[PDB]
């Protein structure tokens, strides 16, 4: 099925990001039409201007000079359900670090029932200019070392212990 | 299936004056449904002329209170409990004829049919 | 002198042969459905016929004005209860009394053939020890039925109910539009609250509100619906569908309960009735055995053909042309095209024409009828003259059924074949010595076929729009008696409950549970019986200085447990490899760099193994090869992972192979490792046996491929889901021309080819994938032809046959060589109690001792007060035998409970409860004022002080749940100390003390089987989570039940386990090819691709699984069965 992940927290000067914002279906195989109104604010401004909104097929965005003609739409294609909410910024620059909100609005049929739902995702996220490597990988990779250096040592220390222990066995005869 | 099994029997008279009652009792496996349960009463003294109607279920009881016998059919009848036999009263020489039971009892689709000779015995 | 005439009539032949065949003709006369207005006279003939004979009987066992003269013998009674409700039905407008004696004279053939009453006392006496196993039976089911009515008290009846956009709550629950149908269900969706639970779709909400699942009967509301669904479990009767239901409305953490009682109820209490049985018939079986010009043309001809030669290609050649027969008919497959079904035909010419040659060629040397004497003559001269037959017709209609008769000559392999010959043996032997017994089986699933008609016939026709939409006959009804008989047929294949219901909703809950139930008996304990009976009727400066403490390293048992417990840390590290791995990105990168760590330290355990022990000493042990396969897996997988070889085909398929990391767990567990070695000693007989079991469903197979061959392609309205009719579409010309609304869909699982038929063959025989299999056939009417509903109805009889021969003396032969392979091996071991360590060896015969024990009457007297009087009142069973009445009205009072009860009445329970605890404790209190010094002679008075403790504490926590922080589901769980202070029923349960300590005794054997097979479940769980954790949303993988993550695909292969939904679980993957699926689905968070699974892999994996699995209950039903063997006898 589909499982609902949390975006990237930085991103990186000049190169490529992809935000996402899955609000999966609560039941896989309701049919949805679904839509969704992205928005932000600016980190250090208490506002939320919506940036862009994203429909059927067609993505619209608005005249903000932070976004015009460097985003492009990576969610579902050709489905009408959408279940997977993915901006992808091409040439992320320091204009857009901030909170960004995911308002997806689906709307579930059902025999003679249209729900109308709506689910807010929020996401922070902060450029930077240099790719720091996450701490979980930092404190993995250095771990992962330390386990394999402590576990040969302690392995050639039973090996020249059993040998001494070996030697003062062997040279009894 | 082939219909609806009504029990009525083949021929019932009454003695004249007394009230009479007309029977038609059906049993069908179905829980009967007071919204969609149609049933019809029919009395004919012709061989092959038009038949007219003048009792019915449909969603309620209707009597048309037709105006050639009397005003006589009353309902004495239970649709839960499958019977639906009918009241009649003042039983005259001019009541003889053939009473014919349509039933139809959502969700079977066979109309059940009970055919009666109205008749008057010493 | 005046009954002197009427005694040589009774005992003359030709009268006993007059009953015979007017009790056969009435029988012949009852399967008529509707018979015509003719055939009163005909049963008049009948009654008048059994009047005769009782009129003889009267005159014969009665002299000088007797009045009672055949009233000492059983079925005397019957036929004069016949005759007698035979001639009350006399009077018409007595009515129900036709469905009296109708099925009452049914039973008059069970007086056949005299002969057929030793079998049936027989089999009454065999039942007549099962009442402690019976006892037992209900005791467990009423228990667990409590746990269940407890933990699951309305928990069926939950379904998603939308949020009121708007009589109130009155009219809204019961409206059954404002729930969730599953598009195409007829019945709301079960939902649930918590967590790991049933989600209720976006706009609904979860209430306890509603009807009930399946017509009404499949609920834990009440204790007799309880019993009812845990009978379901016990039999494993469809029960994974009450699995999910129940799983779906309480939560995927209850499914403990199900693994007990699978466990314990439904593999057990089984154990025990198979055990027991087998006793009985060892038992009869035993005390049986201890009471008991032309001449000269002639002759130059016969000099030409007999003197040839014998051995060197006379009888190797046939047998050879045999095998290319079977391999030609084998070879046949749809589509076929010319210039290939040209060559099967004339290689069916060429082999036809060759087996004439020879039976001419033995013939005219053997002179009949001399030649039809050994038997096999025969069976080649009948074969021959069929092939003769079927190819001078080449156009019979609609018989050509005959063309597969061919196939029997592969049983001519039966000469040289010992195995195939002992499987002809047993099955001959069945129509044989055992022909009384076959003959009763046939007798019983007859009457039990007509009664089931006369009963319930008229209903399955009026009350038939109940229990089918369309108001039309079900698929299995009992309006007539082809259908009833398939109905009872499968009702002893396993399948009685889904065809119960429509029964309670049909024709009378009572009448239809009373029916199913007498032949789910008396039919299963006849199947049974003739199963157990076919199956006994078938019998160095620094090197080696380094060398030694390297050895001594690598034995050391601080390595030893230290590797073990890596191997266990790494084995569950590939579980948390969900489709949740993305989003949890920081538990994947420990778990990448735990992955090199890993593998870096297997790499360094094999190199320290090797320069210990030397190459040849380590490459000549499997298990070290084992090892060394997966070390040099995980290798490659890091090599191509450092080099940047990662996103590659060949290299991705490879990483599929980190789920047999759990291998390495055989070689360190030792249980584990006795169990494989005990599956690897005897696995040579059983490939054997495996062997001619494939011979037997490749005949099958060949058999059913001829009869379909592609006739299950039909038109699929592509709209909605369903079949067209032939009113719409009748041909496939038809099925291209409607055109985007036409698929001309097949089955998946069909008889296409050889393959494709051992497949359908498999489903058949487990029993759970039949269904789908045998609708498409029945309703098959020709190759490229749109099916009509039960067109070949009576291709239903195929199927019933391979159920009879590929199913059930397949199944003979195997548990017979599985037996006899068993018997040799634990005779040659010493030797006994196979599948268990040293240690748990130990355990098992100091256990045993244990239980052998008796009480030292260590309860002299107290000391000197009114407590002698006490302890003088306390120990007399007058007591003994109140306390166990006061818990048997405990029990009761708990039964009593259901859901929805009154406040009133649910303060009733309480206060009756509160008294049963006073009681107990007042007893509890009185036992240690007798025995104050110890109290603690026999485990049992622990026991009771333990439970009666627990009881104590549960009420407190019950008062402090509803006093305070409150939350059902813990309290449901919490006020479950009621089934321990019944539990206490053992003490005095005699015959069920010793069920359960040969349970508590086999418990080793057991648990190391489960072990293995836990593993088997890990290994498998991954496979899995690797393959199919993608593939769509078909029938049997759901939003629940899937291999997405560990729990789901734990959860579905325990339901595989017991062979339950794995044909559901196989439908999705079988999916290869749009429009069926879409390879390049992309679904977030996964960068994988593609919602269809690979039908190959998916193969493979559930049949392997089913064979493992199969292996492995086997292995474990017999360990049970010696285990009670050892017991008792
Ligand atoms: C034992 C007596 C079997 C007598 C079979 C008579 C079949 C009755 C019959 O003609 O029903 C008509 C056809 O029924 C059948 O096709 C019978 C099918 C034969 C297989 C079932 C045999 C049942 C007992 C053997 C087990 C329907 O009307
Ligand atoms: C041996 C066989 C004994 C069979 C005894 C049958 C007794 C039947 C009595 C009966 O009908 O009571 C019904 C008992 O409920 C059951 O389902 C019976 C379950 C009996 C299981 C026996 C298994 C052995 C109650 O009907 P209801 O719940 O009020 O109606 C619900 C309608 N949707
Ligand atoms: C043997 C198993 C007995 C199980 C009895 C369960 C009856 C269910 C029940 O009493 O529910 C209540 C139903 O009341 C009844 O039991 C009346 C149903 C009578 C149907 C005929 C009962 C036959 C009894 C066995 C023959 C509610
Ligand atoms: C007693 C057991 C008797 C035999 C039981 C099961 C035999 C299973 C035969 C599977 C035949 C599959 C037919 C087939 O076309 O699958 C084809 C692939 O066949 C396979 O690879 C399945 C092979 C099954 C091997 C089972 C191994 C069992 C291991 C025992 C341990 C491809 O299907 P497609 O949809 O055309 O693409
Ligand atoms: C001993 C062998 C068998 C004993 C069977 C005991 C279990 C039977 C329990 C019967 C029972 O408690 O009646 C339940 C109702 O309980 C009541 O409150 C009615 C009166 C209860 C009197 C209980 C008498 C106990 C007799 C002990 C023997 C059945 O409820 P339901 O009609 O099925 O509700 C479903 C709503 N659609
Ligand atoms: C071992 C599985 N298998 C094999 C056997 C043995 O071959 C000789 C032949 C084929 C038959 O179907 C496949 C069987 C029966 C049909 C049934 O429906 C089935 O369900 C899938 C499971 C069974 O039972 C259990 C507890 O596994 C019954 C049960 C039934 O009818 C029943 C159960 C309990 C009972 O008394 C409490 C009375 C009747 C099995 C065996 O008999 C114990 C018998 C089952
Ligand atoms: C699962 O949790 C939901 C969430 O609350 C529960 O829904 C609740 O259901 C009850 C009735 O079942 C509602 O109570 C009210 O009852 C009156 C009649 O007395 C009626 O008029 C109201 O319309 C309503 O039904 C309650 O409002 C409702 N909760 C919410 C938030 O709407 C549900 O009962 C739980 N189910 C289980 C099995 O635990
Ligand atoms: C005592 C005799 O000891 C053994 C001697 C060989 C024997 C008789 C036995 C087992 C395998 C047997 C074979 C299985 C093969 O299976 C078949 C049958 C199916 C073929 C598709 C393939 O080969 C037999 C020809 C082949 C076979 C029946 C021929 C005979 C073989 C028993
Ligand atoms: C278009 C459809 O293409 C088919 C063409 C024939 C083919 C290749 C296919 C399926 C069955 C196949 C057969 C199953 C039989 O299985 C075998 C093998 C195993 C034997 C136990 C029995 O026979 C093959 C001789 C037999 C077979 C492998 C030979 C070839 C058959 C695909
Ligand atoms: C997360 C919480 O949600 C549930 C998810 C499934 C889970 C983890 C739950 C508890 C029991 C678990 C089961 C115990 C059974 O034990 C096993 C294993 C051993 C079997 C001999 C028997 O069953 C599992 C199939 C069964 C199991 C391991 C599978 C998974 C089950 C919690
Ligand atoms: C396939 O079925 C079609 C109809 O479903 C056949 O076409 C004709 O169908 C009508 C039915 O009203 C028959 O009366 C005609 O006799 C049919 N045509 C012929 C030539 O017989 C069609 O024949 C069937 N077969 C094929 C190969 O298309
Ligand atoms: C994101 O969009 C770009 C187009 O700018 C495309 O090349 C890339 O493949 C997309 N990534 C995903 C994961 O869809
Ligand atoms: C981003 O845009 C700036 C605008 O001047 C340009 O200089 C730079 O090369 C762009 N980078 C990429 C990766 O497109
Ligand atoms: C960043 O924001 C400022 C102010 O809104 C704007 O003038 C500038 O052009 C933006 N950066 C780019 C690369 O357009
Ligand atoms: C309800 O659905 C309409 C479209 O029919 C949509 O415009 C509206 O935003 C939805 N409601 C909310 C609160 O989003
Ligand atoms: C498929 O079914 C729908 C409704 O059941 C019907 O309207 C449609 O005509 C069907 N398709 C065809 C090709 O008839």
């Amino acid at each position: 099925g589909c499982v609902e992940v949390d975006s990237e927290t930085e991103a990186v000067y000049g190169m490529t990001f992809k935000i996402l914002c899955i609000s999966c279906k609560r039941r896989s195989e309701t049919n949805a039409e679904t839509f969704t109104e992205w928005t932000f604010r600016q980190k250090g401004t208490e506002e939320f201007v919506k940036i862009l909104r994203y429909e059927n097929e067609v993505l619209q965005l608005e005249e903000d000079e932070r976004f015009e003609g460097r985003v492009v739409w990576n969610g579902s294609r050709g489905t009408k359900d959408l279940q997977d909410l993915s901006i992808f910024i091409t040439n992320v620059t320091y204009n857009h670090s901030g909170d960004y909100e995911c308002h997806v609005y689906r709307l579930l049929f059902f025999e003679n029932y249209e729900h109308n739902t709506s689910v807010v995702k929020k996401i922070h996220i902060e450029v930077v200019d240099k790719a720091n490597r996450d701490m979980a990988s930092i404190v993995s990779e250095i771990m992962m070392y330390v386990l394999i250096v402590v576990l040969t040592i302690w392995l050639v220390a039973e090996m020249i212990y059993c040998y001494k222990k070996i030697a003062a066995a062997t040279e009894t005869a | 299936g082939r219909s609806m099994e009504v029990t009525v029997p083949a021929t019932l008279n009454v003695l004249n004056g007394s009230d009479a009652r007309l029977p038609c009792t059906f049993n069908s496996c179905y829980t009967v449904n007071h919204k969609q349960f149609s049933l019809n009463w029919t009395y004919q003294e012709c061989n092959n002329c038009s038949e007219e109607m003048f009792l019915q279920f449909r969603m309620k009881i209707i009597n048309l209170k037709l105006e050639r016998f009397q005003d006589r059919v009353e309902f004495s009848g239970n649709p839960s409990k499958y019977d639906v036999s009918v009241m009649l009263r003042n039983v005259q020489p001019e009541d003889e004829g053939i009473y014919n039971c349509y039933i139809m009892n959502p969700p079977d689709r066979h109309r059940g049919h009970g055919k009666i000779h109205l008749q008057v015995l010493m | 002198p005046v009954r002197k005439i009427a005694i040589k009539i009774l005992v003359h032949s030709l009268f006993s042969m007059l009953i015979m065949c007017t009790i056969l003709t009435n029988c012949v006369f009852m399967t008529l459905s509707n018979p015509p207005d003719w055939t009163k006279n005909v049963e008049y003939t009948f009654t008048g016929i059994y009047t005769f004979e009782s009129l003889i009987k009267i005159l014969a066992r009665g002299f000088c004005l007797e009045d009672f003269t055949f009233l000492r013998d059983p079925w005397n009674w019957l036929d004069f209860s016949v005759i007698v409700m035979a001639y009350v039905t006399e009077f018409v407008s007595l009515v129900s009394a036709l469905r009296t004696f109708r099925v009452l004279r049914a039973l008059k053939t069970i007086s056949v053939i005299p002969g057929l009453k030793t079998i049936v006392g027989a089999l009454i006496q065999s039942v007549k020890k099962l009442s402690d196993v019976m006892i037992l039976t209900v005791f467990c089911l009423s228990v667990f039925a409590l746990i269940g009515l407890q933990l699951f008290m309305g928990n069926l009846r939950n379904k998603c109910l939308q949020w009121p956009p708007s009589f109130n709550w009155k009219d809204y629950i019961g409206d059954d539009s404002h729930f969730y149908v599953l598009d195409g269900q007829k019945d709301p969706l079960l939902c649930g609250n918590g967590s790991d639970a049933g989600q209720c779709p976006e706009g609904y909400i979860c209430v306890k509100a509603g009807r009930n699942p399946n017509y009404g009967y499949t609920s834990f509301d009440t204790f007799s619906w309880a019993f009812l669904s845990l009978f379901r479990l016990m039999t494993q009767d469809y029960w994974e569908n009450l699995y999910q239901l129940t799983l779906r409305a309480a939560g995927k953490t209850y499914m403990i309960f199900f693994v007990l009682v699978i466990f314990l109820g439904s593999f057990y209490l089984v154990n025990l009735i198979l055990a027991v049985v087998a006793m009985a018939y060892e038992e009869q079986n035993q005390a049986t055995l201890e009471e008991a010009d032309c001449c000269d043309a002639w002759l130059k001809v016969k000099h030409l053909v007999n003197l040839i030669v014998m051995d060197p290609f006379v009888d190797l050649a046939i047998t050879i042309c045999i095998v290319l027969n079977t391999l030609f008919m084998a070879m046949e497959h749809y589509p076929m095209t010319e210039q290939f079904s040209s060559v099967l035909t004339v290689g069916n010419l060429v082999f036809t024409g060759i087996f004439t040659a020879e039976m001419v060629l033995k013939i005219i040397a053997m002179d009949p009828y001399y030649y039809f004497q050994e038997g096999w003559n025969i069976f080649d001269g009948i074969i021959v003259s069929l092939s003769l037959m079927e190819l001078g017709l080449s156009n019979v209609e609609g018989l050509s059924v005959l063309r597969s008769f061919r196939l029997l000559r592969v049983f001519k392999l039966a000469k040289s074949w010992p195995t195939l010959n002992m499987l002809i043996k047993i099955i001959g032997n069945s129509v044989g010595a055992l022909g009384n017994l076959t003959l009763v089986l046939a007798i019983i699933v007859f009457i039990f076929a007509v009664v089931g008609m006369q009963l319930f016939g008229k209903s399955y026709k009026e009350c038939v729009c109940k229990i089918n939409d369309d108001c039309t006959l079900p698929r299995w009804h009992m309006n007539d008696f082809f259908h009833s008989f398939l109905i009872v047929f499968r009702v002893l294949c396993g399948e009685w409950i889904e065809t119960m219901w429509d029964c309670m909703e049909v024709a009378g809950q009572t009448m239809c549970l009373i029916v199913f139930m007498l032949v789910m008996v008396i039919g299963n304990l006849v199947v049974l019986n003739l199963f157990l009976a076919l199956l006994l009727s078938s019998f160095g400066k620094i090197w080696w200085n380094l060398r030694k403490t390297c050895y001594s390293i690598v034995e050391h048992n601080w390595f030893e447990t230290f590797i073990v417990f890596m191997i266990l840390l790494s084995s569950g590290a590939l579980a948390f490899e969900d489709i949740y791995i993305e989003q949890r990105k920081t538990i994947k990168t420990m778990l990448e760099y735990a992955d090199k760590v890993f593998t870096y330290i297997f790499i360094l355990e094999m190199l320290l193994k090797w320069v210990a022990y030397g190459f040849q000493t380590y490459f000549t042990n499997a298990w070290c090869w084992l090892d060394f396969l997966i070390v040099d897996v995980s290798l490659v997988s890091l090599v191509a992972n450092a080099l940047g070889y990662s996103e590659l085909g060949a290299i991705k398929s490879l990483r599929t192979l980190r789920a047999l990391r759990p291998l390495r767990a055989l070689s360190r567990f030792e249980g584990m490792r006795v169990v494989v070695n005990a599956l690897v000693g005897a696995i040579p007989s059983i490939m054997n046996v495996l062997l001619v079991c494939l011979i037997f469903w490749l005949i099958f197979s060949i058999m059913g491929v001829n009869l379909f061959a592609g006739k299950f392609y039909h038109c699929v309205n592509m709209t909605t889901g369903n079949m067209f009719d032939i009113s719409d579409v009748n041909n496939l010309s038809d099925c291209q021309a409607l055109g985007k609304q036409a698929r001309w869909k097949n089955v998946k699982v069909n008889f296409d080819n050889v393959g494709a038929g051992y497949l359908a063959l498999l489903q058949v025989a487990t029993f759970k994938g039949w269904m789908d299999i045998m609708y498409a056939a029945v309703d098959s009417r020709d190759v490229k032809l749109q099916p009509v509903y039960e067109e070949n109805l009576y291709m239903y009889l195929y199927f019933v046959i391979f159920i009879i021969f590929g199913s059930f003396f397949t199944l003979n032969l195997f548990i017979g060589v599985i037996i006899d392979n068993f018997n040799q091996q634990k005779k040659k071991f010493g030797g006994q109690d196979i599948f268990m360590t040293e240690e748990q060896k130990k355990y098992y015969n100091a256990m045993k001792k244990l239980g052998s024990k008796k009480p030292q009457k260590p309860i002299p007297r107290p000391a000197n007060k009114f407590q002698g009087m006490v302890f003088d009142f306390v120990t007399r069973q007058v007591f003994d035998i109140s306390i166990m009445i006061l818990i048997c009205l405990n029990m009761v009072t708990m039964m009593v409970e259901t859901d929805d009860q009154g406040k009133y009445m649910t303060l009733v329970l309480s206060r009756i409860n509160l008294v049963f605890i006073v009681l107990f404790t007042g007893e509890f209190v009185l036992k240690l004022v007798s025995l104050r010094h110890y109290y603690f002679t026999i485990g049992w008075n622990i026991f009771d002080f333990v439970v009666v403790i627990l009881s104590i504490v549960g009420m407190f926590l019950a008062e402090m749940i509803e006093k305070y922080f409150v939350s059902p589901t813990l309290f449901r769980v919490i006020r479950l100390a009621r089934i321990g202070r019944i539990l206490r029923l053992i003490k005095g349960a005699k015959g069920i003390r010793t069920l359960l300590f040969a349970l508590m005794m086999s418990l080793p054997a057991l648990f190391n089987i489960g072990l293995l097979l836990f593993l088997v479940m890990f290994i498998y769980a991954i496979f899995g989570m690797s393959n199919f954790a993608y593939v769509k949303k078909e029938a049997g993988i759901d939003d629940m039940f899937n291999f997405e993550t560990f729990g789901n695909s734990m959860i579905c292969l325990f339901q595989i386990t017991t062979s339950a939904g794995w044909d559901g679980l196989l439908a999705p993957i079988l999916n290869s090819a749009p429009p069926d699926c879409d390879p390049d689905t992309i679904h977030p968070g996964s960068s994988v691709k593609g919602d269809c699974g690979n039908p190959s892999v998916g193969i493979f994996f559930f049949v392997s699984y089913i064979i493992i699995s199969f292996l492995v209950v086997v292995n474990m039903y017999i360990a049970v069965i010696l285990e009670n063997f050892s017991v008792a006898t």
